[PDB]
């Protein structure tokens, strides 16, 4: 009935205060709040991280 | 991690409680793979002591 309507379903995994990745189900963003996809340079920075124990798996 | 449910007769309300670090902290029989895996081969010089395996039958 002419209703554009285009809605998502999204679960909070963690928050990025600062620089670094902190996880916990927490912080709910007020609404009318901007999305802004992901970029590679956050998730480098969750998950390879820099430590000698590293293994590559894909 | 260092949580605890404390349930039982002696509160009134059973909680999940933030305990603190102890100090000093036991002994914690924890083994890690990749870095021992890390080094080079271990070379055992073969004093073939296999009466470990043997004698310790009673």
């Amino acid at each position: 009935k002419d209703e554009d309507i285009f809605i998502l379903t999204v679960q909070p995994v963690g928050i990025f205060k600062g620089e670094e990745f902190f996880q916990g189900n927490s912080m709910l963003p007020s609404p009318t709040e901007p999305v802004f996809l992901v970029e590679d340079d956050i998730l480098n920075k969750i998950f390879s991280n820099e430590k000698t124990k590293i293994f590559h798996l894909g | 991690a260092g949580e605890c449910l404390v349930v039982g007769d002696s509160t009134p309300i059973p909680s999940i409680v933030k305990l603190e670090l102890p100090n000093p902290e036991p002994r914690s029989q924890s083994i890690k793979f990749h870095k021992k895996w890390s080094e080079s081969w271990r070379t055992p010089s073969f004093e073939e002591v296999i009466m470990r395996w043997r004698k310790e039958n009673g």
